[PDB]
């Protein structure tokens, strides 16, 4: 085959503010093939209830990847992406910051 | 504007024996409207949108026979290409395949695909005039002179010309109050001093749809991309979408520097200025 | 509405 790595964002599907409820995105895009395994890490467990979208893919043939969770920031609580994928060593563990 | 129609599947085989995954996903521009997954235990053909879930059960159990038929010429198309290829049973493969057609603002027909790949790179392709093909090697040289025998460009041109764009019609009619509307972005522009020497600028274009959309930055209205960063458009999660640009630019030179965004949604391009 | 006829590879 041809191997792609992953390319990693991890975003709110609002501006963050805390206290209020929100939605945290984690995508995964442009990686070949098509088995990969995400998670979103709350303080650096794993979150178990999380939903995705359907996987599709691009022009190129690249395929992409929607994993999101219901969350209310704090400005204590930290969360992560965590993507495992044959193009990586070990799982690559992405921050949120919610500038980014 | 313009609008499309596309389906996309992905198979995806198991060393040896064991089911291949399948999945089939249905797109009206950037709104997926049907999605069946072997992997979430699929039985039917699933609406995602209400304009479609109000189709009878005549359109639901037609689409369930022929996603349920696309699966099964895929379990084969797996089967065969390890043949082409000469290949063992016990590696994982994946073809992926993309169809549909594109209409213009009369709503009259533009384009049409129907095109496939072999992990990850193309395998064939109908061309842009529906006649003839486009094979990537040896193997899909075998496919095509099979598929230029049976006419089967030919058969794909009436559905894609024809089928394809009447369905796309009654889909956008029905869905008239989402489809047929856009969302313009959203922006604004914040200002991080990096250093004492430094500072990034990031331009921001929230809750747009559809999801194309250009961000550029300017330096004294001509086009800069040396010290820029453009991230690839994401998902929302809610039907919009998301993109930022970023440039870093000397302290006290922020007011070189112009933001420009171009989408389907705003009345004119947006220039947005650091003050 | 997906194509209603089969071509195999």
């Amino acid at each position: 085959m041809i191997q792609r790595t992953p390319k990693i964002q991890v975003y709110s599907r609002h501006p963050a503010e805390n206290g209020k409820s929100n939605f945290l995105n984690c995508y995964v895009s442009g990686f070949h093939p098509s088995d990969i395994e995400v998670d979103l890490l709350k303080n650096g467990e794993r979150i178990e209830k999380v939903e995705h979208s359907d996987l599709s893919f691009s022009k190129d043939w690249s395929f992409y990847l929607l994993y999101y969770t219901e969350f209310t920031p704090t400005e204590k609580d930290e969360y992560a992406c965590r993507v495992n994928h044959v193009t990586l060593s070990q799982p690559k563990i992405v921050k949120w910051d919610r500038d980014m | 504007g313009s609008h499309s129609m596309r389906y996309f599947f992905t198979s995806v085989s198991r060393p040896g024996r064991g089911e291949p995954r399948f999945i089939a996903v249905g797109y009206v521009d950037d709104t997926q409207f049907v999605r069946f997954d072997s992997d979430a235990a699929s039985q039917r053909m699933e609406p995602r949108a209400p304009w479609i879930e109000q189709e009878g059960p005549e359109y639901w159990d037609g689409e369930t026979r022929k996603v349920k038929a696309h699966s099964q010429t895929h379990r084969v198309d797996l089967g065969t290409l390890r043949g082409y290829y000469n290949q063992s049973e016990a590696g994982s493969h994946t073809v992926q395949r993309m169809y549909g057609c594109d209409v213009g603002s009369d709503w009259r027909f533009l384009r049409g695909y129907h095109q496939y790949a072999y992990d990850g790179k193309d395998y064939i392709a109908l061309k842009e005039d529906l006649r003839s093909w486009t094979a990537a090697d040896m193997a899909a040289q075998t496919t095509k002179h099979k598929w230029e025998a049976a006419h089967v460009a030919e058969q794909l041109r009436a559905y894609l010309e024809g089928t394809c764009v009447e369905w796309l019609r009654r889909y956008l009619e029905n869905g008239k109050e989402t489809l047929q509307r856009t969302d313009a972005p959203k922006t604004h522009m914040t200002h991080h001093a990096v250093s004492d020497h430094e500072a990034t600028l990031r331009c921001w274009a929230l809750s747009f749809y559809p999801a194309e959309i250009t961000l550029t930055w300017q330096r004294d209205g001509e086009d800069q991309t040396q010290d820029t960063e453009l991230v690839e458009t994401r998902p929302a999660g809610d039907g919009t979408f998301q993109k930022w640009a970023a440039v870093v630019v000397p302290s006290g030179q922020e007011q070189r520097y112009t933001c420009h965004v171009q989408h389907e949604g705003l009345p004119k391009p947006l220039t947005l200025r650091w003050e | 509405y997906l194509q209603p006829r089969t071509f195999l590879l």
